[PDB]
């Protein structure tokens, strides 16, 4: 990575950490926060480095490749290439392979972030492999969100953390989640509970229902 | 497309 | 973090450390302490961070969401916004969302916190969180300082141990504290022990008492 | 801590360290060098947070909260504060509580142990908690110096080695540990072993008594 | 609302 | 190695982390970009270290070895060397044994590497020895992707991951990997999947097929 | 020759 | 320690790393070494340190203060004290408490070590130590280099391994010490191995003897 | 170690890895990389440290003693020293002995170190170390290249592993190493495989060979 | 009061 | 004289 | 006395 600048290689255990992560966790929700925690300022070079150490899984890496070739393809049609030589004072302007660090070198990436101003390529290349990690951890959900109910002898906190488990899962916008939370939660529980929630109101917080159905 | 599973970032 | 001022990211084994602290106390009173510890000037982007790493206890991550809505709005409404545009030698005044980092990049959190004068967004999103992990940790807690009596066959250290292990997951005010204290403390006594503290008086102070009944 | 001067966070391991030494090794006498080990240089800030950090043992914590606030209204009453208006070349001079940490920001610390000529805050701090941990371990020590004694079948060395680590739990003064020394270690020992050292004299070194009864 | 768990900080 | 320029020495847990690689991953796919990111800016004296160090696989190392003498020879072939003393302000261009590092010292290396303009010796060895790491995984790889078949009770994901796994493990250009993937992929699938993926049409992404046979 | 096992690099 | 010159606290790995040699090897030879090598440049605090967090073995911790006291009453003997107040260019003359760190406060060892010229109190208290240290090794060596005799079915090279581990416990002269191994090695060798070492000669080197016997 | 120049003591995983590494892997080959690696840039003073925590196989120890005195003892032969008092703008060459680091001070090592021209005494130490190792790992083989025969249902890619492992063990020039692989490979393999590598010919490199009785 | 458990600091 | 172990080196 | 441990130091 490059923090303030001074250019570092990615070090063994963070390394050892991205690799962990993948081999525990496989592809829950938290592995693309710790994902992007273990590529702060990273380079093209250090992103592609996690990705391609990653063993087993080859369906989704190739899943995100994919992504990542559409997201290149959809950069380069933005922003198309002007013909002439480069002057000795500028440089020249990354394309879509140069994003993902297939066709750029490692000190075409390092002027291309220390520069002034800036173009961070690191951070475009690290948001297009979260699209794709998105798309990833959304497909390997195995439950539904309308799956999800309260049993009868089952705690209510136990099932509010089934519920906002498969959620976070889903990844729907924040208005769909919106409605998830106001129709499903209240109304997936079991008949006790149910029904206190229904006294309890429409505009209650998730304390109030906890502190109530506890 | 999705939204993330950045709950709070 | 930034720390004396230059910009590191948040290493691996802290990260690593806090997901272990969470699985491992789950939400014990001394989780908070160590959050606090592994997050000395982070920047708003690292505490996001360390709170979207966390798997499971989807519930009391979504309280926490509410509660930091929740001073974010307060936030907001105490600091009411001025239009016009930014003057090149200034910076914006950040909204209840760019404390938390929703809406605000990293170097505008930087800009914010080594400018002069400071605005330490990373210590008041900070309190924020620790406020909603107070609430967590309080309702969290399965005992009750009402229900802590000395056994017969139980040692006075024991008994002292669970005491004040209640007393501080419930975090009542510290003259709330002082009360229960003051009363409960040698009232739930066994019948020789509480004898024993009752004869030594009521300014008495817990090393006396220990070395008492021990 | 404050290096040579650079204030840092304190590390994740240095964390994980003392809670890992109180988990094992709970209250015995090397827990306090390696306290003090793990926290050079440190701020109030810092050793706020180990003591915080720790889970269960909160009798003892407390017996060390009251100790703390002893030596603090103890300072208080021997330096005065003094009315008037903060010069704009000068800094005010801390409380009790500003030692403690308590109501004292973490620049105010850094601004009292870096000024010309120093306030070591951290190191006033830092001996009060060695005092209260002091008391702690004195009090936690099973054993008395006055019942350890060899056993007929028992080398002299684990005698001498049971003999010490008492002496050193007890904490007392060096002229009461050298009469303990002086009079009971060559008292208590088994009939054999206790003629040969009446028989070294009453100058003999420690040396010279342990390859005496080899 | 709740006085946190810090006990000396 | 060397970072921004300052030299290092290898690290204890690089070296560490690369015979565990070694000794875990044997000769996966995965272990060759482990072994790049193990290696960023190294000089030929610590990427020597990192092969000199692997216990066992002596076959593979003396394998390595040919092939790194190979592309040494071809490089003395393309660049011809020229009599004459070395200047005061210059210095001597490098053989095929300098660029290995057995006949260069690391001052030499140093120098080569930091020079303006700068002759990366680290980067030429490092291809060399993952040119020969290439050959050493495709001709250790067990399986043909010919005979990567879809059982009649297997999931597809599970056969898309068996497929992408030899795929990687052959090491074929482009387009004969697109070609594997467009003919291979749906020509080797059960029934039933493979009809569906008939039905879905030739220019199907890798998503849309596990969508569809989900 | 072997094009290497880097898919994204 | 203070490193090229800038002073650091003790690192934690390295007083974990101490008292996992202590716990682990007791007082074998090699503990020593290690010792050395945990506490390069080290001031007194930090040997203190080291000393303070041994847990057991307080019967050699005893010994090893009273040879750390004989040095220290000895170099007060050698370095009579003057009286005079001390110039505002100058700094006090250490005395044997002081280079223990008992009656000196960290910055006085600091300006003792960084002063030109030098005074090196972490060097002499380190070498008072390993005498005392090397007094507890001799004394706990179980074996004499006399009773070390070759089995009938022991092979040399294990024979050759007992006797120099306890002749590198029992830490007589190199004299001495070529004395035994001239004559005790061949001596207490078994009759096969003994004849061949007497027809060796007398000025034969190890590996002569072990490849001759092998 | 002193790296770009600045002076460190040696870390502690260094010394903890090279223990480590002499406790599992005792003399094979790959222990003198590894030692060559957890020693870069270091002084005598370092190179003697970790010499000297090897516990157990003092016997390989007094070996390598014995190596580093003839090579002292040919160096001091091939510098005769010359009298004179040392010029206030010069410094002393160093003996055999100093170069072992056993009558130098650590200052002298760093002095001759960092000189302008330099005098490498830590790499001249390490390499006549490097040569002492070398009689141990040659001496300590088992085997023989000459007994390293294919079975009859043993694939080739073993029978190739073990050849190497006991070529690298056996040290010879590599003009005998490429006779005997020239020779011996082909000429003990099991008889199938032996007449295929036969009408290979003589000229076939070992990939070659390998994929040819797979 | 108690007097420490520092030995030799 | 042995030629070490560095195959490489 | 001890000549010390150090075989090598
Ligand atoms: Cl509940
Ligand atoms: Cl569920
Ligand atoms: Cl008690
Ligand atoms: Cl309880
Ligand atoms: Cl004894
Ligand atoms: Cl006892
Ligand atoms: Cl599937
Ligand atoms: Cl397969
Ligand atoms: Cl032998
Ligand atoms: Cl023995
Ligand atoms: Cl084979
Ligand atoms: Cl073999």
């Amino acid at each position: 990575p490059i923090v303030q600048m001074v250019h570092q290689a990615i070090s063994p255990r963070t390394l050892n950490a991205w690799v962990k992560v993948v081999e525990e966790k496989a592809f829950s929700p938290e592995v693309i926060p710790m994902f992007s925690a273990l590529s702060e300022g990273a380079t093209p070079q250090d992103l592609n480095t996690m990705l391609n150490t990653v063993g087993g899984h080859q369906a989704a890496m190739q899943m995100l490749k994919e992504t990542i070739n559409e997201e290149a393809a959809e950069w380069d049609r933005l922003h198309p290439v002007h013909a002439g030589p480069i002057a000795p004072g500028q440089m020249r302007e990354p394309r879509g392979s140069d994003i993902a660090g297939t066709t750029s070198t490692l000190q075409e990436q390092i002027g291309w972030m220390t520069h002034n101003p800036p173009i961070p390529v690191g951070e475009i290349y690290k948001r297009w492999i979260i699209l794709g990690l998105n798309k990833i951890v959304r497909m390997y959900s195995p439950t539904s969100i309308l799956d999800i109910r309260q049993g009868p002898k089952e705690p209510f906190r136990d099932y509010v953390d089934r519920f906002y488990k498969t959620l976070r899962a889903e990844q729907a916008s924040q208005e769909v989640k919106n409605w998830m939370t106001e129709t499903l939660l209240v109304q997936n529980a079991n008949p006790d509970c149910k029904t206190i929630l229904k006294a309890l109101g429409p505009g209650a917080t998730l304390e109030e229902m906890m502190t109530a159905c506890q | 497309s999705p939204s993330g599973v950045f709950t709070f970032g």
